[PDB]
């Protein structure tokens, strides 16, 4: 887990080869790749009270909002099951108003 | 001869309000080559000097 | 020898010292330049910071820099660099100079603000400052719920820290120990190399001119080649510190790396 | 004071009775012509690789 | 296809190979004797020099 103390990207495993005095490791690495772009907001306003993702980002196309995982787009829609409350939203820098 | 460039200047168009998340991926491949060892060696005192 | 004919020949028969006692010193030099580069060189491109700039209430006019100078270098680093101060001897410039070593620490400083840890594995992506805030919470228990509620507070505080240590530099001397240290070691090994030249080392005198001009070869002969071992002891004792104190350098440059590469780039 | 360099003209003021200086690590820096009690320099001819 | 890929293990094996090299053709020197050879030294003189 500790960055790029082996393969430049997220590493995955890795082969080891024997060398006449020494060794050669073979690192598999993921690299992502065709980026886009979004417009985000940090947190939902609902009924009063501010909902924030579990794991995850608040996503929009234009029209509607998506929560995605923050290393691969894809979109799933908001429920309850997938963000959390904490307090009412009037100190929240950012919010924006969905349901 | 000429003056070093450390590479391709560009600007990231930074905002508060716009993310850029990755829509596909590659995996690769990179080697690594460590020495582990050097030749032992040994040295009779008599015979050499 | 000191330009001299007879002491090149003298020194001539005693094979080959001298060639070993450069290719160290080169390798080296090109050993430091190594660790330069490995240590700075972290990123492929060269990244910039928009004009307009608005942090959530962060505030990096301390670190970022300024146009209006002209070597480009921020607040502390002008503080850094003013708190901190030929007899067949040379000193080789660094290939990368200082400008060049600014803009790599400014496009890893703007790169950090404005794209996070993403751009240390593929190309940089845009986040906004605040809500990278809440990923690096995320990562040591808290979650991210307390910082959109205290994202003032959290400012001012960070604000004053950065205050407060730019006065503890500003004011407060002998902070930066270690690189005076290791000028001064250099620079005293240097000194004392080069005192040793006024040394008999058990003949008649230190300049080869007088000890010829009033002599014959004879033992002229003899008397250079007490001074050439003195001189060849001293120059080999020299060498060999020198390696000592580049195998510690090396330790502590990639010590360097990897708290870039582990830290900066992402988070511990 | 046997020695190679080039001479230069400087602009340092010897007290009345001194001979040549010396900066630092005891290497002549600097004399004083015999003749027209003059301050001068010396600077060793460049070499290099 | 592409050369130069095992730069350090071949930069490792030629330090040791020339450091040996170097190493067995320092008995080819006077270091200010008469000879690099002791059969003739002693066939030609006396134990006192
Ligand atoms: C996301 O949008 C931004 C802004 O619209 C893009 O940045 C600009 O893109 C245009 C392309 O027409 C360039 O001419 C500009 O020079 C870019 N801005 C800067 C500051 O360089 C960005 O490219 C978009 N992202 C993607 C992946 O297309
Ligand atoms: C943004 O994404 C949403 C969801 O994918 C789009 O909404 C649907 O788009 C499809 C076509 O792509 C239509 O057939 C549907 O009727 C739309 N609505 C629903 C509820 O599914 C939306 O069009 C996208 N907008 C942009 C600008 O890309
Ligand atoms: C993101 O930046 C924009 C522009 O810097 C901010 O938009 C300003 O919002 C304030 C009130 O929130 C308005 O008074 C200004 O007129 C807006 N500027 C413009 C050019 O329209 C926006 O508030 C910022 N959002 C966050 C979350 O920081
Ligand atoms: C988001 O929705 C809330 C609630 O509907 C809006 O807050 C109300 O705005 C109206 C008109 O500005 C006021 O008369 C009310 O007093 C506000 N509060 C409530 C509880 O209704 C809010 O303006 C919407 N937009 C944003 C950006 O938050
Ligand atoms: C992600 O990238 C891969 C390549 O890295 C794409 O796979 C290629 O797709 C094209 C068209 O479908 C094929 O002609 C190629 O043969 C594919 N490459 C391989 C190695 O199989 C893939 O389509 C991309 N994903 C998306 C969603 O665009
Ligand atoms: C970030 O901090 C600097 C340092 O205090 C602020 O610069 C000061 O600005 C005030 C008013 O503009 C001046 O009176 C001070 O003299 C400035 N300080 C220095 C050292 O010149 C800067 O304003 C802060 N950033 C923001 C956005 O306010
Ligand atoms: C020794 O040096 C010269 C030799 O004549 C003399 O000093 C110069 O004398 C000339 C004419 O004889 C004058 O024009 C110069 O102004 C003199 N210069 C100086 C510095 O004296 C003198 O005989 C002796 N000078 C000294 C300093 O001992």
């Amino acid at each position: 887990k500790r960055v790029d103390f082996c393969g430049k990207g997220y590493h995955l495993m890795s082969f080891p080869q024997s060398a006449p005095h020494g060794v050669v490791f073979l690192h598999v690495t993921y690299v992502p790749a065709q980026e886009k772009n979004f417009t985000t907001a940090p947190a939902i306003c609902h009924d009063g009270k501010a909902h924030f993702p579990r794991e995850g980002v608040f996503v929009s196309n234009g029209t509607h909002w998506f929560v995605t995982q923050r290393n691969f787009y894809e979109p799933q829609i908001i429920t309850t099951d997938n963000t959390f409350v904490s307090g009412n939203c009037d100190v929240v820098i950012g919010i924006v108003n969905n349901t | 001869a000429y003056t070093m460039s450390l590479g391709v200047e560009n600007s990231v168009a930074y905002s508060n309000n716009s993310i850029a998340i990755p829509t596909n991926f590659t995996i690769s491949v990179t080697t690594e080559i460590l020495p582990v060892s050097m030749t032992k060696t040994s040295v009779d005192c008599t015979m050499y000097i | 020898c000191g330009d001299s004919t007879e002491c090149s020949n003298l020194l001539l028969q005693y094979g080959s010292f001298c060639t070993q006692l450069n290719r160290a010193l080169t390798g080296i030099a090109v050993e430091q330049d190594k660790n330069t580069q490995e240590v700075f060189a972290q990123v492929k491109q060269i990244y910039k910071t928009p004009p307009i700039k608005d942090f959530g209430g962060f505030n990096f006019s301390q670190i970022l820099p300024d146009p209006s100078k002209p070597s480009k270098r921020s607040f502390i680093e002008d503080l850094l660099f003013n708190k901190v101060t030929f007899n067949g001897l040379t000193v080789l410039p660094p290939l990368l100079t200082d400008e060049m070593i600014a803009q790599y620490t400014s496009a890893l400083l703007a790169g950090t603000i404005t794209s996070g840890w993403t751009f240390g594995a593929g190309a940089a992506l845009q986040i906004p400052f605040a809500m990278q805030m809440a990923y690096r919470f995320n990562g040591i228990g808290v979650t991210q719920n307390v910082l959109y509620e205290n994202q003032k507070l959290i400012a001012n505080q960070f604000n004053s820290a950065i205050g407060k240590i730019q006065d503890s530099l500003s004011s407060t001397a002998s902070a930066l120990g270690k690189l005076q240290d290791v000028v001064n070691q250099n620079a005293q090994a240097l000194n004392t190399l080069v005192k040793q030249l006024s040394s008999n080392f058990g003949a008649i005198s230190s300049v080869l001119n007088d000890i010829l001009s009033r002599l014959d070869p004879p033992e002229a002969e003899v008397q250079i080649d007490r001074l050439i071992t003195g001189r060849l002891q001293s120059l080999q004792t020299y060498v060999t510190q020198q390696l000592i104190r580049a195998a510690e350098i090396r330790a502590s440059a990639n010590l360097a790396a990897t708290k870039m590469s582990e830290c900066v780039l992402g988070q511990s | 004071l046997t020695g190679t360099g080039v001479l230069t003209e400087s602009n340092k003021k010897f007290l009345p009775f001194q001979q040549f200086g010396r900066d630092i690590a005891d290497t002549t820096d600097a004399v004083r012509d015999p003749q027209t009690l003059e301050i001068l320099d010396i600077t060793p001819c460049s070499f290099g690789g």
